[PDB]
């Protein structure tokens, strides 16, 4: 463990600083159910799914 | 008896999503226009020999009411 440590502390320093997190990128577009239904017939398949 | 083979793609929603009532009273101006402008020869064949024929035992009877007063 204290040797990847020293190796990901020289290695990944030039990404991006951006503090907006996860949680607020949820909370702006939430995700809602619907009760509904999408049905596709075909007639020449052999099996139904 | 009751096979027709077929193609088609359906989508539908559920009941407790849509409004039930409001889709009655939308556009009845609209609604009675449409109905009276393409009905309007199917009620001149029903109600025509019947307003005719009224009119002419009315008439015939007070003629011959009036022919037998002295």
């Amino acid at each position: 463990h204290e040797d990847i440590v020293e190796q990901v502390k020289k290695l990944f320093t030039k990404l991006s600083t951006d503090p907006t997190t996860a949680s607020q990128l949820v909370a702006k577009e939430p995700a809602i159910f619907t009760g509904s239904e999408v049905r596709m017939l075909d007639d020449e398949i052999p099996l139904a799914q | 008896k009751g096979f027709v083979p077929m193609k088609a793609v359906t989508y539908g929603l559920s009941p407790f999503q849509q409004k039930i009532m409001p889709g009655l009273w939308k556009d009845l101006p609209t609604k009675i226009h449409h109905k009276v402008s393409e009905n309007w020869i199917s009620a001149t064949l029903l109600l025509g020999p019947l307003v005719g024929v009224y009119s002419y035992v009315q008439n015939y009877q007070e003629k011959e009411k009036l022919s037998h007063r002295y």
